[PDB]
């Protein structure tokens, strides 16, 4: 079919989109989930210490 | 609930301290009673002996 220089342009485009997601998108996301988990587990700890 | 646990715990500890104070005070009262009654009893029996 039409194997084209488009394939190489799109390889560079693939790695560029990977880089954009790698630098800007993904790094800022991790913290929220851990904070929300922490504020639920500490309550179970508090109940245990009340009983103790 | 943990706040309630701490409050009741402090109340109970202070109550135990007050009970300890009262109990040891009665111990001291008993000691004074025993000492002075022993002195009086000794004198009573001695006076009886010389009368005899």
């Amino acid at each position: 079919m039409n194997l084209n220089a488009t394939i190489l342009g799109q390889a560079i485009a693939f790695v560029l989109f990977v880089l954009f997601a790698m630098k800007y998108v993904w790094p800022p996301l991790m913290a929220a989930i851990e904070k929300r988990q922490k504020e639920i587990a500490d309550g179970l700890a508090s109940a245990e210490r009340a009983h103790k | 609930d943990l706040d309630l646990a701490k409050a009741s715990a402090t109340d109970q500890l202070k109550k135990a301290k007050a009970e300890a104070q009262v109990i040891i005070e009665q111990a001291n009262k008993r000691r004074s009673q025993i000492l002075d009654e022993a002195k009086a009893e000794a004198e009573q029996e001695r006076t009886k002996i010389v009368a005899q």
